[PDB]
């Protein structure tokens, strides 16, 4: 364990915890057709 | 045959920066002759501020280009003559362009004589007419004044704007020196055509 | 599928026996020496409203309820203990600390949910 | 009539020629970076199936059979080769093209639209006006340019008004002209330092000047107007004008007033909407539009313009790297097409 | 998800119910419906000509 | 499927939510989500996310 | 050399199209001309040849077209290369000038990689840091301070 | 979705051009914003009218896919199998019954009246009235010497939003068609107007199918004897120059 | 020589600027909302009357953002765009002050 090794690659510091985020208030599921709702809406 | 191109192109060049010959033309054959014999051939033009440019197109297999000191002496002596000289002009051969020590002979002389103007160009920019070709746009280099208010209206400094070498072909034969701007009139496949100033910066060798 | 025929005396984790199983109408030769996994459900290839476009299927509803591609999906939770310093058993609010709030510690007999009973989200 | 398959390929609903010819017909000649299969089973031999140095054109990857007739043991081998390739080169379309995209990415997103319109990388220019136009991508429309095929006399035909006898009109034809030789100076030459890239009569342009004339005709109570002198001699001036502030599109209302001078580029940058707007507005197409309708078609063009400007602080470079970085999914997916 | 033999897979996207679902004038009535634009970009034509030969396999009872 | 709160588990040395459903905290905004809201403009959407709902704090600086 | 010139394997002969205005001022798509399509590149060997024109000479290469021609034929260069492989079905044009207007934006052809955003962003450390190896270049951030 | 048994994020097949997305096994994140200041910028910038034209090839995204695709053509279709393509006015009025618009009116129309294809299509691309003049992907140089094409069907045209003639496939309807009939709505109306008008002729072209069927079968892939035994000569004489 | 180093340098607090407000006839700057500033005036405004709730819009809404909205459409929001053009060395710091009260909207409703 070193302090410079946090750093570098796709899991290090910059790449995984300042360029992008864990957030709260957000789901995800598989998607599905819907023939009866509007391209601008979402079921 | 890079000879043959040069010895035409470059009096293309000569004319196309409005300069004056100065000593009569001879013959191709002629040409390469005193190349081979001399080792190099010299061509002298007037400006119109009565400065004088001297081109030095060098063999490719001369010793000027391959024995430093030949070219140090070469250059001494051209540069402690009654002339007005404002720019030399020395054509060599691509592969000089990677030789250290004829760059360094070359840099020696520009500290050494600090209001001379000194370029070592290869072969194959004056062996066509260069603003002629197709693919590079319209370059014109524009006054100080100008540039002056272009960059006072858009809040602009010199440094800010894009930035073209002195060495770049259409730069060259403009004539431009670091620290000028040149007006890039180029074609558009979105407004038809566009213009740009850029920033003249030093040459690369 | 059957996907273990041992399955009742196993603890798996996500692991999912299917009920039904057919032989397919048109059978290989790879079905002499694996059990067959799937049904041979009648399919309608046809525009039907749009919901079957972009890789969808439209489903008989009827058909999932007899049975249809269902089965059960089993999960595993194993715990583990420090020798001599935890155990099993239902905890008392008035000594223990920093019980999880929200929780349901009531549907606990002797440390352990009695076998049967339904649990829901946090549930102990 | 009544086949679904045909109906599904011919109405452009999902499938092509190929995929009816491989079902139907035959699939033909596996051919692997633009060549037939490569001998790689012991030396000049393509499978264990065929002899060495085999010459029929079935041991190298012809396939003579359809989908609905079925392959043999050799045509599945063949045709197994050719999958795996579109298996393969699908997984590298995402590690090939997420690696290049980064890269894109980190040099191109420092690059911002100013409040001139400019892209700049926090002082630094890196264009004088985005797109050379200062114009939104989504907000472009395809349009055709009437003079640019016209031979000289087709041209004089068309263009010129000879119902008033003025030199008004010469000049009103003669900027059509030299507007149409430009336009084929300046494309030509594209054309002379590219390998096959045509010059086209056809730009994308903000504003659809055409449509913008034909609907107000449409919605207009008149008919057929009568001669009038004043009124065409009016609308010219009207449309001279408008042409000649057209740049002030790109800097306020403020200064078009007080008509203070306009930078050269961008005089440039209105070169195709002024050449548009000429065209399409020319005397002769303006008969039957009142000096009352044109002031409406003149204020729809410039609020148009207005609407297809490039706004203020945008990402661009983002914007140009997801554009250009996107179709490499597509380049990477036909890898095994290319020699 | 479900899929086919031929690798063509997919997702419920509806339910209907007995009385929603088309049906033939001898009564059968399907327990999938999938659309027709999945097969002729795929070529999965195994899957088809087994429902031609399923389809007299249960009739013929074999 | 999952859907998850407006909190819930934290890292102890980053202060964002935990990873995934099994360790029940949030979902990745990555790398390439922040180029296409940047692209898009929405700022106040990246507030919104990257601070207010991931760990958005307070530093004070001489 | 014998009977060619460097840098060229293969020349092959191609049909192409071109415009041209007539006597009467009309355009017209020439489809009957005769080029050649080479394999390997080299601008000056064809530049000295008197078969060939030499105004109109286009290389693929951007390094051959910005050491003959300069900065604005690399810049459109770039932009006629990358639209090659975009295909068809590729990009807006001003996509294609934000790449081409980057690279070139210093007077050479800057690359994408770690050392073309040295050369035009040396000071952005953070953007630098966060691309491709953080500690080399923090380690020279702070020694240059 | 009111629905407790649906567990998925459900979204038109015209929306998936987006994302691209399909329904074979994607997974999407949903965040609703909660804050005033993100929940004001969703609407105004990121809506998805705002990517109806494509920023990185200036065209239009969306359109019909698959089912509105083939369901334009049999509707816009001049003939059928059962010969002219009309249809009374109870089957009328029922192609506009899941339209979500307002429904056209029907009152001058006796029971026993026939309305074709063009006609029903009419009633809708009036309220957006454009101009379209192309060929339709139908027609094609390829199969013109085997097959009869109908001198109706290959030359669509619109003027002010009535369909004159000619057939909608994916030249005019389909998603990624530059100067389509979405493409023409969103320059003149906006692209929500735009989206409005693809939901519109998609549940059209889906009702038309509704009684009118589409399906494939194995023997829409069988050649006959006489023509198998012409496709093993033609690879016989390929075959012959090998 | 080069000495040590001195107090005149090693400052880390930057000076302060003058805000340099161009005259109203010399703005370069459109005279049309971006989609930009208008989404960020609205955004602003809904906030602040979620705040406050003191408007002097006529009609009655039940959201802050529909009443953000018709004070952008009605002309009638509290709030001004500055672009900043430049930031001198000598310490100025150009800016263009507009008034989204008089100038062109382009949002629809
Ligand atoms: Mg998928």
């Amino acid at each position: 364990p070193s302090i410079m090794r946090r750093l570098p690659r796709k899991e290090g510091r910059i790449r995984k915890s300042l360029l992008g985020s864990q957030v709260w208030s957000i789901s995800r599921s598989t998607i599905c057709g819907n023939s009866d709702l509007h391209l601008d809406e979402v079921g | 045959m890079a000879m043959q191109k040069l010895f035409t192109y470059i009096y293309e060049f000569i004319e196309y920066r409005k300069m004056v010959l100065l000593e009569e033309k001879v013959p191709y054959d002629k040409f390469v002759q005193m190349v081979l014999n001399t080792g190099f051939f010299r061509i002298n033009a007037e400006t119109l501020n009565h400065g004088i440019v001297s081109v030095f197109i060098f063999g490719a297999n001369g010793k000027y280009v391959h024995h430093g000191g030949d070219m140090r002496t070469l250059l001494t002596n051209t540069l402690n003559e009654k002339k007005h000289y404002e720019e030399l002009i020395l054509i060599v051969d691509k592969p000089v362009l990677s030789k250290k020590n004829i760059l360094d002979i070359i840099v020696e002389q520009r500290a050494a004589n600090p209001t001379i103007v000194i370029n070592i160009y290869p072969y194959h920019l004056f062996c066509i007419n260069i603003p002629k070709v197709s693919a590079i746009p319209k370059h014109k280099l524009i006054t100080q004044e100008e540039a002056q208010e272009f960059l006072g209206r858009e809040y602009l400094q010199p440094q800010d704007l894009m930035q073209i070498s002195a060495s770049d072909p259409p730069v060259v034969w403009l004539g431009g020196r670091p620290g000028d701007f040149v007006q890039i009139e180029r074609p558009s496949e979105t407004a038809m055509h566009a213009v740009v100033i850029r920033f003249i910066t030093k040459s690369k060798i | 599928g059957w996907y273990c025929f041992s399955w009742p005396y196993r603890v798996d984790m996500n692991r999912f026996f299917q009920f039904y199983n057919e032989m397919p109408l048109v059978k290989t030769i790879a079905h002499n020496y694996v059990i067959p996994n799937g049904l041979n459900t009648i399919v309608a290839y046809m525009i039907y409203g749009g919901y079957n476009q972009e890789d969808s299927v439209i489903v008989s509803q009827s058909f999932i309820d007899r049975g249809g591609f269902a089965g059960t999906f089993y999960r595993e939770e194993k715990v583990e203990l420090e020798s001599d310093i935890e155990s099993f058993g239902k905890p008392d609010p008035l000594i223990t600390k920093n019980l999880k709030p929200g929780a349901n510690y009531e549907k606990l007999v002797d440390g352990f949910v009695p076998v049967g009973t339904v649990v829901k989200k946090g549930d102990i | 009539e009544t086949n679904g398959l045909f109906q599904m390929v011919a109405t452009g609903a999902k499938g092509s020629n190929p995929n009816m010819i491989h079902i139907m017909a035959g699939i033909g000649q596996i051919e692997i970076n633009t060549q037939r299969i490569q001998p790689q089973f012991s030396f000049g031999r393509t499978l264990v199936y065929y002899p060495r140095f085999a010459l029929e054109a079935q041991a190298y990857g012809f396939i003579c059979n359809s989908y609905i007739a079925g392959l043999t043991s050799p045509e599945f081998i063949f045709g197994e080769m050719n999958g795996r390739f579109d298996l393969i080169n699908k997984a590298l379309s995402t590690s090939s093209t997420g690696y290049a995209n980064r890269k894109a990415i980190f040099g191109l997103q420092s690059c911002i639209v100013d409040y001139y319109r400019r892209v700049s990388i926090d002082t630094r220019l890196v264009q004088q006006l985005y797109g050379e136009d200062g114009l939104d991508a989504r907000q472009l429309e395809t349009v055709r340019f009437e003079t640019i095929m016209l031979s000289d006399q087709e041209l004089e035909d068309k263009f010129k008004y000879t119902g008033i006898q003025s030199p008004l009109f010469e000049e009103e034809f003669s900027r059509l002209k030299k507007d149409r030789d430009k336009y084929r100076q300046i494309f030509l030459n594209v054309e002379n330092f590219n390998f096959s890239q045509l010059l086209t009569d056809v730009r994308q342009v903000p504003v659809n000047v055409a449509s913008i004339v034909k609907n107000i005709l449409l919605s207009s109570t008149s008919g057929v107007l009568p001669f009038d002198e004043k009124s065409i001699l009016q609308k010219y001036a009207m449309v001279k004008t408008f042409c000649k502030n057209l740049p002030y599109v790109f800097i306020n209302n403020i200064q078009e007033r007080l008509q203070t001078p306009i930078p050269v580029y961008l005089k440039r940058a209105a070169s195709l909407m002024r050449m548009l707007i000429r065209i399409e507005l020319a005397t002769v197409k303006t008969l039957n539009i009142t000096c009352e309708q044109m002031s409406a078609i003149l204020d729809l063009i410039r609020l148009q313009y207005t609407q297809s400007l490039i706004n203020y602080g945008e990402a661009v470079g983002i914007l140009a790297a997801q554009s250009v970085s996107e179709p490499l999914t597509q380049y990477m997916l036909d890898s095994h097409h290319r020699s | 998800k479900m899929s086919s033999r031929s690798g063509n897979k997919g997702i419920a996207a509806l339910a209907l119910p007995t009385s929603d679902m088309p049906f033939t004038e001898d009564g059968l009535q399907p327990d999938l419906i999938v659309n027709p634009h999945s097969h002729p970009s795929r070529m999965t034509n195994g899957q088809m000509i087994e429902t031609t030969v399923g389809l007299a396999n249960a009739l013929q009872g074999v | 499927r999952y859907a998850v709160a407006s909190y819930g588990p934290t890292d102890a040395l980053t202060g964002q939510p935990l990873d995934g459903k099994r360790s029940h905290g949030g979902l990745r905004l990555g790398e390439m989500e922040h180029w296409v809201l940047t692209a898009q403009g929405a700022m106040q959407t990246i507030i919104e996310k990257s601070h207010d709902d991931s760990d958005g704090c307070i530093s004070y600086i001489c | 050399t014998i009977r060619g010139i460097p840098g060229i394997k293969n020349a092959n002969v191609v049909k192409l199209m071109r415009h041209r205005v007539d006597a009467q001022g009309k355009l017209v798509r020439l489809d009957n001309i005769y080029a050649i399509k080479t394999n390997g590149t080299n601008i000056f060997g064809a530049m000295l040849d008197d078969n060939i024109d030499p105004y109109t000479i286009v290389s693929s290469s951007i390094g051959d077209t910005m050491e003959l021609y300069g900065i604005e034929a690399a810049r459109q260069k770039i932009i006629s290369e990358i639209r090659t492989v975009m295909g068809d079905k590729g990009p807006n044009h001003r996509h294609l000038l934000m790449y081409a207007d980057l690279m070139t934006r210093t007077g050479q052809v800057t690359s994408l990689e770690k050392a073309g955003l040295n050369a035009r962003e040396p000071s952005n450390v953070l953007l630098r840091m966060a691309l491709s190896s953080p500690v080399q270049v923090l380690t020279d951030a702070a020694v240059d301070s | 979705l009111e629905n407790p048994k649906i567990s998925t994020f459900q979204m038109n097949v015209s929306a998936c051009a987006w994302y691209n997305a399909d329904f074979d096994g994607d997974q999407m994140n949903l965040w609703v914003p909660w804050s005033v200041m993100s929940r004001v910028e969703a609407e105004l910038l990121c809506s998805v009218r705002n990517w109806f034209i494509s920023t990185k090839s200036s065209g239009p995204v969306n359109g019909q896919v698959q089912d509105s695709t083939v369901g334009s053509f049999l509707l816009t279709r001049t003939n059928t199998p059962m010969g002219k393509n009309v249809m009374n006015k109870l089957h009328a009025m029922g192609l506009f019954q899941t339209t979500q618009t307002d429904p056209p009116c029907f009152a001058n129309y006796s029971p026993t009246d026939l309305l074709d294809g063009k006609s029903v299509v009419s009633m809708l691309l009036r309220q957006t009235p454009i101009n379209y003049q192309r060929a339709p992907t139908w027609y094609s140089e390829v199969y013109a010497p085997y097959m009869h094409y109908n001198k109706q069907d290959i030359s669509t045209q619109i003027r002010n939003g009535e369909l004159i003639e000619g057939v909608l496939d994916k030249k005019a309807v389909g998603a990624g068609s530059s100067g389509g009939i979405y493409h023409l709505i969103s320059r003149r109306y906006g692209p929500q107007q735009a989206l409005k008008m693809i939901f519109a002729t998609q549940q059209l072209a889906l009702n038309y199918v509704r009684n009118a069927g589409f399906t494939v079968s194995t023997a829409d892939m069988l050649l006959t004897p006489e023509a198998h035994q012409e496709v093993q000569e033609i690879i016989n004489e390929l075959l012959l120059e090998s | 020589i080069v000495e040590s180093p001195s107090i005149c340098e090693g400052f880390v607090q930057a000076s302060s600027q003058t805000l340099v407000i161009i005259p109203d006839n010399e703005r370069i700057t459109s005279n049309v909302l971006t989609t930009f500033e208008a989404t960020r005036l609205v955004a602003v405004r809904a906030q602040q009357l979620a705040i406050n709730g003191s408007t002097m819009l006529k009609k009655k809404y039940s959201s802050p953002i529909d009443i953000a909205k018709q004070e952008l459409f009605n002309r009638k929001i509290p709030l001004l765009v500055m672009r900043c053009i430049k930031v001198t060395p000598e310490g100025q710091k150009i800016v263009e002050i507009w008034n989204p009260r008089e100038m062109g909207i382009p949002l629809l409703d």
